[PDB]
């Protein structure tokens, strides 16, 4: 009919919105848990070097 | 932000639809409506002819 | 009817699942930030400790 499409149009934006956002905030995770891994790898890296220094 | 004018925007939009859409809703209500005693007083017409028309055929 | 209503449905079934992954990613993005903080500060330190042996 006439609001029906409306309200279905309404539906999707809601859709199209909040799939976006969802996987944006899966991209953000996966760039900081690679970030965070990456500095604790450096840090085992230091303590390797702090081990060779301390021999 | 953006999304939030648009979600006003989008929003507003559905409000004034489903308005419009219950509105000729009623508008096409009342049209059958005023079709349904149309076709009441049709039958009334069928009757009535009917009738008029059995007594003539009678005589 | 029938369509209207498994169509608003399954549509409002996708926005659910799409804001509640997201929480989830978003939470879990805030999680590692925070142990990504703590693992530069405990570094830094690591670092000075590992200078002054050296010296």
């Amino acid at each position: 009919m006439d609001a029906i499409k409306k309200k279905m149009q309404m539906l999707k934006l809601d859709k199209e919105n909040a799939l976006d956002r969802a996987e944006q905030a899966e991209a953000d995770k996966k760039a900081a848990e690679d970030r965070s891994k990456q500095l604790e790898d450096e840090l085992v890296s230091l303590q390797k070097k702090l081990k060779g220094t301390e021999d | 932000d953006f999304d939030d004018i648009h979600r006003k925007r989008m929003e507003k939009d559905l409000n004034e639809l489903q308005a419009l859409i219950e509105a000729h809703f009623e508008n096409r209500k009342k049209e059958e409506e005023e079709l349904v005693s149309l076709k009441d007083r049709i039958e009334r017409r069928r009757a009535e002819r009917a009738e008029q028309q059995r007594i003539r055929n009678e005589r």
